[PDB]
């Protein structure tokens, strides 16, 4: 199910049997929707501060 | 970069400038505060390993604005399968002597997980390639960081669309066959960054091609997804004496 549309995950996807778990890169936390990743640090990877702060 | 535009200052904050005795050597990508991913071929002719500097927060080479951070390169790690003067396995993992300080101008690019990179990122058509390389084939290199959007091709389509080294499973084609847009030799080692759901990831490294923006030819990039586990294991390893390290691949 991770093979199809990233299993609905915003970042990383793990298959578990039949079951799917989304995960995030370090400096991010998974929201209660179980798909979205929110930054936990000031300078998370792959985000452009001058663009984010705009 | 041929046929691109200036990357507005702070919009390519993971871009690295590699210097050897103050001279422009290659580009690179910052993946965290201590690690830089570049191309193995950038180091084929190094004799003075202590003269190797990485610059973060760089934009304009003519001026110092205070956002630049330079660090000595303490280690250059190359896969055992890379052969100098050849094209395959064109990747290098650089350990900085001291971490860089993350700021609005210095931010790492996400090194994705292999599965996510193969199953999802590999299907995002367009990605950004950047550097201070040649603005034209047989032309001058750029003073300001340039960026270009390039579409990725399937290896079968790249061979069929092209007018030579093989394109291995450790490479991918990206760009245009019309001779208008490409990354160039001075861009070598630089990022091929892919956007997915609001975040940028490292998918390729500027590696090789036949002259810059040559009609009937595409840019060839190291397929980073093949090295995720190799890179991750090395980042968890203790440093070793000596600047150059050849590490087993796989
Ligand atoms: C693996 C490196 O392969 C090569 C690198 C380069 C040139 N870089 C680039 C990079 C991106 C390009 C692009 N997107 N479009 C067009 C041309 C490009 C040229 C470079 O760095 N040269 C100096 C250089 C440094 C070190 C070893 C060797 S090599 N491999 O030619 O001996 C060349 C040219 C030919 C290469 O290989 C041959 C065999 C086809
Ligand atoms: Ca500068």
């Amino acid at each position: 199910i991770c093979v199809n549309e990233n299993g609905g995950c915003e970042q990383y996807c793990s298959d578990h049997t039949g079951k799917r778990s989304c995960r995030c890169h370090e400096g991010y936390s998974l929201l209660a929707d179980g798909v979205s990743c929110t930054p936990t640090v000031e300078y998370p990877c792959g985000k452009i501060p001058i663009l984010e702060k705009r | 970069i041929v046929g691109g535009k200036v990357c507005p200052k702070g919009e390519c904050p993971w871009q690295v400038l590699l210097l050897v005795n103050g001279a422009q050597l290659c580009g690179g990508t910052l993946i965290n505060t201590i690690w830089v991913v570049s191309a193995a071929h950038c180091f084929d002719k190094i004799k003075n390993w202590r003269n190797l500097i990485a610059v973060l927060g760089e934009h304009d080479l003519s001026e110092h604005d205070g956002d630049e951070q330079s660090r000595r390169v303490a280690q250059v790690i190359i896969p055992s399968t890379y052969v100098p003067g050849t094209t395959n396995h064109d990747i290098a993992l650089l350990r900085l002597h001291q971490p860089v300080v993350l700021t609005d101008h210095v931010v790492p690019l996400c090194l994705p997980e292999r599965t996510f990179s193969e199953r999802t990122l590999a299907f995002v058509r367009f990605s950004l390639v950047s550097g201070w390389g040649q603005l034209l084939d047989r032309g001058a290199t750029a003073l300001e960081l340039m960026v270009l959007n390039v579409p990725r091709l399937m290896t079968q389509d790249c061979l069929q669309q092209s007018r030579s080294p093989n394109i291995t499973e450790y490479m991918f084609c990206a760009g245009y066959s019309d001779g208008s847009k490409d990354s160039c030799k001075g861009d070598s080692g630089g990022p091929h960054a892919t956007h997915y759901r609001g975040t940028w990831y490292l998918t390729g490294i500027v590696s090789w091609g036949q002259g810059c923006a040559t009609v009937g030819h595409f840019g060839v990039y190291t397929r980073v997804s093949q090295y995720i586990e190799w890179l991750q294991k090395l980042m968890r390893s203790e440093p070793r004496p000596g600047v150059l390290l050849r590490a087993p691949f796989p």
